[PDB]
């Protein structure tokens, strides 16, 4: 920063201050995520369809949704990613928007909370798109007055109109299931938890240290059962991946904290 | 015994990206806004009228 | 750090015209938003869902109208993300003011109700070591300005001087293999605030503000 | 060097001047090439002393 500075010869004010400028580093750490799917050579020999092209199918997105759901929620991450997940990062910069159930007489209907969101996010980035699950425009169709006339377009005559661009960001959609760590399943989007994410996609880097590769083992000991011994194969998928959020951009002599990201929250009100 | 990364590790470099490296920005605007005037000297008199029969 | 140097001065200068944040002793001027405060040109923004003027278009049309009366508005100064907040303006049963619709909502920012707008934002010293805003969104949503009646006196623009023998805050730059950029401007600002109206001197402000909604 | 201070010297003052000179180096040997399953001992360098009686 700049000072006012004086005239004197000898006073204290008459001498310009000294000042420093600093660096950080972020890390693209990789990290690696997996399965490996045994069947029976038998059950391969005697089905009608080809097994092994559809467990060849399965391997792979199940890589996919583990991933988003790590990258959005934090959803069991590597302990090696420093970088906050988008949720976790729009939550601590407070930047959180509730829906509410007023008829639009506050600012808090859908399509008014996604325009906080994106302001909170314009702050001191530019908010490209729109993070949520699938079904949008019968959410933003169907939004009315305290009369029951619609907010969103003029009349209900053509309502559902395009998902695609909402209030000029690109929505993008999320859905399945994901890893408990106890059997069952976990959603790679929580509804419970947001309704949707407003980010400036520019912040965000994906690392793809290696995209999914697949194996096939007939000779292999995996999970404990050895496999060319009880007449079984298996197929293994590997990919390797890592993700950084530009999250802190520089704004003085302090150490900043901002986020790219902010959260719209579902109405939990009765 | 397997040759672990800690074995392998002088062979293993660390890569560098620029994609997140700006300097900073000029926000300044008042100089941008409002008109200049071009000083010769430290100070300057602006003559007004301050009242009128 | 030429970057740096040269982007450093100017937010100082912009801090001390707009808000008089670390503003000069010898600068007689009142800074933009103390004149108009001063004068009580302070435009708040309500609740009422627009029922009265108080909604923030209402409120921009009446601080233009203070500035009006005896000057010309040309400028709206505040900070980003206006479209944001004249889009989701709502009547008192939800529907949108500012726009037909929500489905096309965010306008742009450039040009808001025949003023040009003008985005304020980064820090500067403040007094210890700390950061302080250029614009303090606690005291103002926005300013409505005529141009005209600022005046900003460049007497020196920012020059930049290379030292390499120099002694600076303790350090002997030569002995130490060390270098410095020298950064220095001179400015002076005025504001052409008290036409006159009549036998008697008078106040008015070339400058009026809204200010945020304090309430509930 | 002729306007700076150099060792409690303010050189335009005193009607000095002064030469300033530094480079930078560094120095590796590569001993210890390796000779099996332990880290090997073993120096590229081999030195001649002179003969000490009287």
């Amino acid at each position: 920063h700049a000072k006012w500075v004086g005239e004197s010869a000898t006073a204290p004010e008459g001498v310009k201050p000294t000042a420093k400028a600093t660096w950080a580093n972020k890390t693209l750490v990789a990290e690696e995520l997996a399965v490996i799917l045994p069947i029976h050579e038998n059950v391969l020999a005697d089905a009608t369809e080809d097994l092994l092209a559809e467990l060849a199918r399965m391997g792979g997105a199940s890589i996919g949704r583990a991933l988003d759901a790590a990258v959005l929620f934090g959803h069991q991450k590597p302990v090696t990613w420093a970088s906050k997940s988008l949720f976790e990062s729009a939550d601590d910069a407070g930047q959180v928007v509730a829906v509410g159930n007023s008829n639009g007489v506050e600012g808090d209907d859908i399509s008014g909370s996604i325009l906080q969101a994106a302001e909170m996010v314009a702050d001191v980035y530019d908010p490209s798109h729109l993070l949520g699950y699938s079904g949008l425009r019968y959410r933003l169709a169907n939004q009315r007055d305290a009369n029951g006339q619609p907010l969103f377009q003029p009349y209900m005559q053509g309502t559902p109109g395009s998902d695609g661009m909402v209030h000029g960001l690109n929505t993008v959609f999320f859905s399945g299931n994901v890893d408990d760590g106890s059997n069952g399943d976990a959603p790679v989007w929580d509804r419970d938890v947001a309704s949707a994410i407003v980010v400036d996609r520019s912040r965000v880097v994906i690392g793809v240290r290696q995209d999914i590769t697949v194996k096939y083992l007939d000779q292999a000991t995996v999970g404990g059962i050895n496999l060319a011994e009880r007449d079984m194969v298996a197929l293994r998928f590997c990919g390797r991946f890592a993700y950084a959020l530009g999250d802190n951009i520089a704004q003085g002599r302090v150490a900043a904290e901002n986020s790219p990201v902010a959260v719209i929250t579902p109405y939990a009100g009765s | 015994a397997d040759t672990n990364r800690t074995d392998a590790a002088a062979l293993i470099q660390e890569a560098y990206s620029d994609v997140f490296l700006d300097s900073v920005s000029e926000t300044a605007k008042v100089i941008g806004t409002f008109p200049v005037y071009n000083m010769g000297t430290k100070t300057t008199n602006l003559p007004v009228l301050s009242t009128f029969p």
